[PDB]
């Protein structure tokens, strides 16, 4: 149910430790590829000359093993970022010498410490590696969750620990990340293996760290408590976090000795393994989501686009919206017929954009419950979908036609209609173009219609992602601008992610467009209150809409329909991460702009400091009339 | 020709520390090859260690032996890499070693251990930052302290007072400890300390030797001589009434001091680091060295 591997410092005898740990029931082993404490000299004799072989041969386990069950630890001695130059020059030596046996080995991963401030020539080291050969073993930096120095013991008499709040002086052990990756121009090989202390920081640095590159978990045997029966257990507060990292599908390494003697030393994982089983089961959304986790894809384009047979298929399979649909359209029937003209007055319904007909049977279904009666219409331009409509209208139909084949932009209704219904929304809402093609479809609405949906709203929210930044940079295609990737949207369900700020509105559309002239671009400015410091990688982007009165749909997380999974959020990235601080304001502007052929978006970054204006023109994305 | 010792010593030679009747012990791990343990050994001869055939008596730690002292005569205090401290006593005969204890008490690699002047009490300094107080006569830790912010790089009891010791880390801290405070340690104003020696003829005065190989002086009632190219990894006072100060390094080399700190002697005996010194008992001019490329050496040192 949970992966987790051992931490040793100590490794006598590598064919019988391993065992040792596997009789345990861990999966993998974070150990030492040469003796910590064999510190090696690389330039003056005689020390350079030491005889005999520098470690254990490679022979001592299966190639399978070394790809699988190993974890590499860079010795302790080894210090790029010495003061003293003769140690800077052999670490440089060391480190290049362990990571290439490493390399030889296949190690699935290697453990570098974050342990100190200044990383800078330690980066360097690491980036010449990845650069040198062709390997991809993957790079854990073991990072504190609080610097070994603020939770040392009140215990010298002449250097008290500090006794102030310091926001800056709690968050150090990330800057120390961040720095480090920055240097590496965030390289996807390089991720974080979080130790936690006893001590936990403020729930403000632990939102922090998720929406970073996590693999890895350490837990000390020393930060866990004992219950009745004398076995290992953690607090509340601990636990919490557990919860939270599972969720993130993390390793877990227990490290140090064994503090619970005599309650055995395989007991720890059985408590991980028994905080995994006690949580809350996935619910329909989590389950259809699973596998979809910070996977980049590009929104739909219906309009242009015809949908697949199979697209369609799953879209049908979403329960709350076409239930939401149905209680829409049967309450509207009740507001617009009087029951005592239940059987002289029958309403004109269109739906527009048919589809597969999910929303003409919502219509049927409304009919019935209601007791009222309607003539129906179904439009659709795709012509792969109308052969679905055709058939089920020869086969159970044949009463008049409407199925018509047609753009509603293009058709021409035999009669004015009572009632329009749509199902044209995006994750973005208006991304689709439901407002230039109900805007089309208006002059055969009925002076006094209702469209369903009647009006729907986007919002945005800013958020931190260092997972998603590189994500979007991977996009990088020949043939196109080298930063094409940043200036479009990308339909995501966002996992590895912080949201800095609460969503706001960006822009609102109404149906019908009862006034004159009728313009469908919009240029809107929005600011972001920011808690915490941070770095700004992008915008979620969600919607709401009203389909009658009381009845909506919303993909907004607080808000959420439950268990609606036809759309995920939508993503806004920007070309370079903008870092904030504590307190500051995010200032971001969106335009909707259009011509004749194509709508697009294009945005912008004000505050705290200026982003070049994305997707200028329509230049790298837009969206086909 | 070994009863009960093993057939071949660890490569790695660790510690050399004379007792008072002119015998020798020494510390080994093998920190390259299949098998990465330890070993320990009595040579009441010490002319023919390190000879297997011709030691008194001899064992095998489940682990490196980063670290050990004397306690008394029949007593050895062990530093494992296992985080372990373990206390082997000799048989009545001599010709035994057999583990009186072996708790696993530090979440790393124990890298120094000194026995404070009771006797009866021993202070280790590890890896994981943690420095531990025990009695060797219950084997159980009395307190932990995490004064320090990175590893403990070594640790120091007084030789007169047995609840004062000194303690240095990568942190770059040297600490003055007293048991008797509610907070019994005291910072002491660049480089990393790397190794201790209290004087032993002032409760007041000990020596530091940095990771620069700058050899220091002071009493917390400076003086320095950079002595060596590379870090000191050692420094063990002569027993002369007015004494010398034998020091050591990873340059593979050896000098013995005045009180000025003046150069007296030089040994590039060695090829690789040396570990180690200690002066003889029945000899007070007897220099004994080991070091990884597996000599044990005998010095005369002029006077
Ligand atoms: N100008 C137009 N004139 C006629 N027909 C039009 C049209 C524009 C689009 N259509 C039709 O509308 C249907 C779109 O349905 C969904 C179904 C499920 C969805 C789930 C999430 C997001 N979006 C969804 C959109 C398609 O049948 C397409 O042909």
């Amino acid at each position: 149910r949970v992966s987790s591997g051992r931490d040793l410092n100590c490794v006598p005898e590598i064919a019988d430790t391993l065992g040792a740990v596997a009789k345990q029931g861990f999966d993998f082993l974070c150990m030492p590829v040469f003796h910590p404490r064999f510190k090696r000299e690389f330039i003056q004799e005689p020390a350079k000359n030491r005889p005999g072989p520098q470690t254990r041969s490679d022979l001592l386990l299966s190639g399978r093993d070394w790809n699988t069950l190993i974890v590499g630890k860079l010795s302790p001695w080894i210090r790029p970022d010495s003061k003293v130059e003769k140690i800077r020059r052999n670490s440089e030596a060391a480190m290049l010498q362990e990571l290439n046996f490493g390399a030889y080995l296949g190690l699935p991963a290697f453990l570098l410490p974050l342990n100190q401030e200044d990383n800078t020539n330690l980066a360097r080291v690491l980036t010449n590696h990845i650069h040198t050969g062709h390997h991809s073993s993957m790079f854990w930096m073991r990072v504190p969750l609080v610097a070994p120095e603020d939770l040392r013991d009140d215990i010298i008499e002449n250097a008290p620990t500090t006794h102030t709040e310091e926001y800056s002086g709690e968050e150090k052990t990330w800057m120390w990340w961040h720095n480090f990756r920055t240097l590496c121009d965030y390289s996807k090989r390089i991720a974080v293996a979080l130790e936690i202390g006893a001590d936990l920081p403020s729930n403000h640095v632990i939102d922090r760290w998720l929406g970073e590159p996590i693999k890895a978990a350490i837990l000390p045997t020393s930060i866990f408590l004992t219950n009745k029966k004398g076995f290992p257990v953690l607090s509340k507060m601990h636990q919490r976090l557990i919860f939270r990292l599972l969720k993130l599908e993390v390793q877990f390494i227990i490290t140090g000795t064994n503090h619970h003697s005599e309650k055995e030393f395989c007991s720890y994982l059985q408590y991980l393994e028994y905080l995994s089983q006690n949580r809350p089961p996935p619910n329909a959304y989590e389950l259809f989501a699973k596998g979809y986790e910070d996977y980049l894809q590009s929104p739909l384009q219906p309009l242009m686009d015809n949908l697949e047979s199979q697209t369609y298929e799953v879209f049908e399979k979403d329960p709350i919206k076409y239930s939401q649909y149905q209680q829409a359209i049967y309450k509207c029937l009740l507001d617009r017929v009087p029951e005592e003209e239940k059987d002289t007055n029958v309403q004109v319904l269109m739906v527009l954009g048919a589809g597969r007909g999910p929303l003409v049977n919502a219509s049927l279904r409304a009919a019935k419950q209601a007791d009222r009666r309607i003539k129906l219409y179904a439009v659709e331009k795709n012509p792969n979908a109308v052969v679905t409509l055709e058939n089920w209208q020869f086969e159970e139909w044949g009463s008049q036609v409407t199925v018509v084949s047609s753009d509603m932009r293009e058709w021409v209704a035999p009669e004015k209609a009572d009632i329009i219904v749509s199902e044209l929304l995006g994750s973005f809402a208006d991304n689709e173009l439901s407002p230039e093609c109900l805007d089309g479809a208006q002059h055969f609405l009925k002076d006094d219609g209702v469209s369903i949906p009647g009006e729907y709203t986007s919002f945005l929210a800013p958020i931190s992602s260092s997972k998603l930044y590189n994500e979007v940079r991977a996009c990088r295609e020949k043939d196109r601008d080298p930063e094409a990737q940043f200036e479009m949207p990308y339909v995501v369900r966002l996992h590895n992610f912080h949201q800095l700020s609460a969503p706001q509105p960006c822009f609102t559309f109404s149906h019908p467009n009862r006034d004159p002239m009728i313009d469908n671009n919009r240029y809107c400015t929005l600011e972001f209150p920011v808690e915490v410091n941070t770095v700004l990688h992008g915008f979620a982007g969600y919607f709401e809409t009203v389909l009658y009165q009381d009845i909506t749909l919303s993909i907004r997380p607080e808000t959420h329909s439950p268990g609606m999974f036809s759309w995920f959020p939508i993503l806004f990235p920007i070309k370079q991460p903008i870092t904030v601080r504590e307190g500051q304001t995010i200032c971001v502007r969106f335009w909707r702009c259009s011509n004749s052929k194509k709508v697009w978006y294009e945005w912008a970054v004000t505050a705290p400091v200026c982003s070049a204006i994305h997707n200028p023109t329509g230049r790298s994305y837009t969206i086909g009339l | 020709l070994p009863p009960n010792a093993p057939a071949c010593m660890e490569r790695q030679l660790e510690a050399a520390r004379y007792r008072s009747d002119g015998a020798l012990l020494l510390g080994a791990s093998s920190l390259s090859g299949r098998c990465w343990a330890g070993s320990l050994w009595l040579f009441k001869d010490p002319c023919a260690a390190p000879n297997e055939g011709f030691c008194s008596a001899g064992v095998q730690t489940e682990a490196g032996v980063a670290d050990l002292t004397w306690v008394g005569e029949r007593g050895i205090l062990v530093a494992s890499d296992s985080g372990a401290v373990e206390l082997w006593e000799l048989d009545e005969n001599e010709t035994l070693i057999v583990s009186k204890f072996c708790k696993y008490e530090h979440d790393d690699i124990v890298s120094t251990v000194s026995v404070l002047s009771s006797g009866t009490q021993a202070v280790s300094g590890s890896k994981d930052i943690c420095i531990k107080v025990w009695d060797l006569a219950q084997q159980v830790v009395l307190s932990s302290y995490r004064a320090h912010a990175a590893q403990v790089t070594c640790v120091a009891a007084s030789p007169h007072k047995d609840s004062v010791f000194l303690s240095c880390s990568e942190d770059n801290r040297i600490l003055l400890w007293d048991t008797r405070c509610p907070k019994p340690a005291s910072q002491i104003g660049g480089y990393l300390p790397t190794s201790l020696a209290w004087h032993p003829q002032q409760s007041e005065v000990f020596v530091f030797g940095d990771e620069n190989g700058t050899v220091s002086l002071v009493d917390t009632k400076v003086l320095s001589s950079a002595v060596h190219s590379q870090c000191v990894t050692g420094l063990v006072f002569s027993p002369h009434s007015v004494p010398f100060l034998a020091s050591l390094s990873e340059d593979c080399s050896l000098a013995v001091l005045d009180s000025s700190l003046s150069e007296l002697f030089r040994s590039q005996a060695h090829r690789d680091f040396v570990r180690d010194a200690t002066w003889s008992p029945l000899n007070h001019s007897l220099l004994t060295t080991v070091g990884w490329d597996h000599q044990v050496v005998h010095h005369v040192v002029p006077t």
